[PDB]
């Protein structure tokens, strides 16, 4: 069904499709094989539908969390990169694209949460979560607030909760243990206790959400906030003198934000696997290809070191990369719909006071 | 695709009229926590018009439609509605229905949501 | 009610324009053999506009719409469509979707069908 | 949920709702209890939906085939008519409202197929199906046709097929035997063989449907047609000198058209059962009530004899009544969706020549 002799790549509309087109033009200049770059609407839904029928693009771009389900459906073909190319990418990036003991996709970009602080109101961001209460009291003495972020999302509340050993699913030898869940362990209990203590001590509002936090930080009312690279453009428009650093530690242990890796998958029914692999290894995943894509649309942290140290001159990119390295790679199994539901319910119950921290975490675990 | 969104109730409405849109979600929709509405004029970027948080009932509205649109979800019917009151000619566009289990960005962004509907068209003269 | 009909695709169309309508049937619809379309102007009797016989593909059209409307059913999608071509201002009404396992009278009668949909509105100026 | 002290009756929009309103006005004049008459849209689906929740009208008017399913769902209350009132209605009409050995509703009107013939083109309609070929040849000698009707409907093709012992479901002692089906018995085989012989001998067209038959009859191109009372208005508008008589017999046995009986059911959750029964027995099912409802909208044959011999002055009504008496009463169980599907497939296969009569009837039976 897929026409041979050419490469079809489907990418999301918020990424660098023009840069991907430029890389494809370089590939066709080098080899004589044309490359088509598209940004289909509802890609995350149409790609499995067309792949289940033996059709679709030769190369697919998406986050690694759905690639596990795609491999379960058999829509992804196993890649065979040599050790020379494997050493060019980070071990955790390679881990993010491993399922059932086999590599299924090529990491491209790495995204993770980071601490965003106001330089004017706070030249030195705190390195620990325990300093936040004192800093907030000092700022309230001046009529401001220290830090408020999305309490309505488990994706945002996880770094504090899982700082001291908390984890979603146990990962051992390339397999995730579903029956082993650390939602109600000692570290997560301590993290959620610290969060609810911060809420109760009027340091943070339990009803604070993404819009409120973003507006407050962009209006200069807060010293710190927690957000990903996607808010950098909004803050730049707001012209706030902001900095990005590593997330504060809890009891000496670094925070563990969820890590999302953009990765390059190969269709199982695609008959152009050899040329797709060659393109990815030698023309796309290179310094020139990454810079061409970044010129169109920024990618933040990248899997390639050769581009990673070059991007490291940006403090925001360096902080995002170190936060991703110290964080938890997002697994790729369907049960995290239930995981998100349970953790969200536990967080809402703990913040609203209907249930205690231990009861909420036990309910989330069960 | 186990989750399907169907948009209906968009009609040719004069200026200042009131219209109600409906979006029915079917299948395994127990894990969806965000319901959002988007409109897209022909040849224009898809813009967020409203958003709903299922867990707590929190609602989000854009500046241009704040105080004019009302979005609500019926649990007994698995259908989300949006009330289009005080219409203006600038409100004409193709209205879409979106749903997502979770997200890392603002609920008014098109990339926030995973499930998308076919879309209904509302014209205001 | 195990059989449900949902209509959409109604829009604001000028005279002489073309429009298409869709009606999705869900549930235990294996025994339905007649698919029909009805339009009802406000304060007017519901009139039959088209009818389809699933078993043999036979189609029925009214005199006022003969040679202008085309009705077809997609078995792979369980959806029946009607092509509204060469529109006139007299064609504005609330268009309904009807289905029935069997009947004893003409397939263009409202009482012929048992299952009825919510209906969609089409305006022609 | 249903308000006491008043009667709510739901009727279809094609029936005599104004006559029902007049009967309710008579009832309220006589007793002091107001009666509300409504014709809600989509009644066939609305009534079970509101009855499943303990709401709905006190009295429901619909054909008896759905009343069996309604009683199975428990939406109909048992009626207790005395022998004096039971003798006022026909035994087969009483049979029409029997499910699980208990009476569930009150018969009102009886509808069945009948033979409609052109008096000008045929003063004496044939009494047997075997005369139809000769009559058709005689009329073709004058460039006309004798009889064509809807061959696409099992409801229309049943009278000829089941004339010599064919039946849908075996009925014994107030119960229908699902496992006993006579679709492929000798009588049905002979009837379908006669039908396919008529089709093959160019006496009738296998593609003839309701619209074609109706147009041909109202244009004077045919001598006979088979239709119910619903078309009588159409022929009256067409001003064709038409007559209605008993359906022709097959091998000496009368035809057995399906019989549909309009009946009055009582909601199980309705708390006004006593007054509803009194109204039905003494004010609605009377000569005055039936004549008022017929003046509003004609009902054809009626269950009451006191009005049946009154309406018998009309030859069309007399023919409809005798055809209903000689025909097969329509049962009230859900599997006739499958029965209609199987009989329709068998008829289409036999008429189109893809399968023989025996094979088609065997497939319908299986």
């Amino acid at each position: 069904k897929i026409e041979e002799g050419k490469l079809v790549i489907w990418i999301n509309g918020d990424k660098g499709y023009n840069g991907l087109a430029e890389v494809g033009k370089k590939f066709e200049k080098d080899t004589g094989i044309k490359v088509t770059v598209e940004h289909p609407d509802k890609l995350e839904e149409k790609f499995p539908q067309v792949a289940a029928t033996g059709d679709g693009p030769d190369i697919i771009f998406w986050a690694h969390d759905r690639f596990g389900g795609y491999a379960q459906s058999g829509l992804l073909a196993e890649i065979t990169p040599d050790k020379a190319f494997q050493d060019k990418l980070y071990p955790f990036t390679w881990d993010a694209v491993r399922y059932n003991g086999k590599l299924i996709a090529y990491p491209i970009a790495v995204e993770a949460l980071s601490l965003i602080y106001n330089k004017d109101l706070l030249p030195n961001p705190p390195k620990t979560w325990e300093e936040i209460p004192a800093l907030d009291k000092e700022l309230k003495a001046k009529g401001k607030s220290a830090l408020m972020f999305n309490l309505q999302e488990p994706y945002f509340t996880w770094p504090l909760i899982a700082a001291d050993g908390g984890y979603a699913f146990k990962y051992e030898n390339g397999k995730y243990d579903i029956k082993d869940v650390g939602v109600d362990n000692a570290g997560a209990k301590a993290g959620l206790t610290f969060l609810v203590d911060l809420i109760k001590n009027k340091h943070m509002n339990a009803d604070t959400d993404y819009s409120i936090a973003e507006a407050a930080f962009n209006k200069g009312e807060t010293a710190m906030t927690i957000n990903g690279p996607w808010a950098w453009s909004n803050i730049d428009t707001s012209k706030v003198n902001y900095g990005v650093t590593v997330l504060p530690t809890f009891k000496g242990q670094p925070s563990k934000p969820f890590v999302g890796v953009l990765s390059a998958g190969i269709n199982a029914a695609s008959p152009n696997k050899e040329l797709a692999k060659e393109f990815l290894e030698n023309y796309l995943l290179t310094d020139e290809g990454l810079e061409a894509v970044n010129k169109d649309k920024p990618l933040g942290a990248v899997a390639l070191k050769s581009y990673e140290e070059e991007l490291a001159k940006d403090p925001r990119i360096a902080a995002t990369m170190e936060n991703a390295q110290k964080g938890e790679i997002m697994p790729n199994i369907p049960q995290m719909s239930a995981f998100w539901y349970a953790v969200r319910t536990a967080v809402i119950n703990a913040a609203s006071g209907r249930q205690t921290v231990d009861e909420a975490l036990k309910d989330a675990q069960t | 695709s186990q989750v399907q969104l169907v948009e209906n109730g968009g009609g040719c409405v004069k200026a200042g009229g009131s219209l109600r849109l409906s979006c029915v979600a079917s299948g395994d929709i127990k894990y969806i926590s965000y319901l959002g509405w988007f409109r897209q004029a022909p040849g224009k970027e898809r813009e967020g018009v409203a958003a709903l948080y299922t867990s707590t009932g929190r609602t989000y509205y854009a500046d241009s439609v704040k105080g004019r649109f009302t979005v609500s979800l019926d649990n007994a019917k698995n259908t989300v509605y949006l009330q289009m009151n005080s219409l203006k000619p600038e409100d004409t566009a193709l209205y879409y229905c979106a749903a997502a289990e979770w997200g890392s960005q603002s609920p008014l962004t098109q990339w926030f949501y995973r499930y998308w509907g076919q879309g209904t068209q509302v014209m205001v003269s």
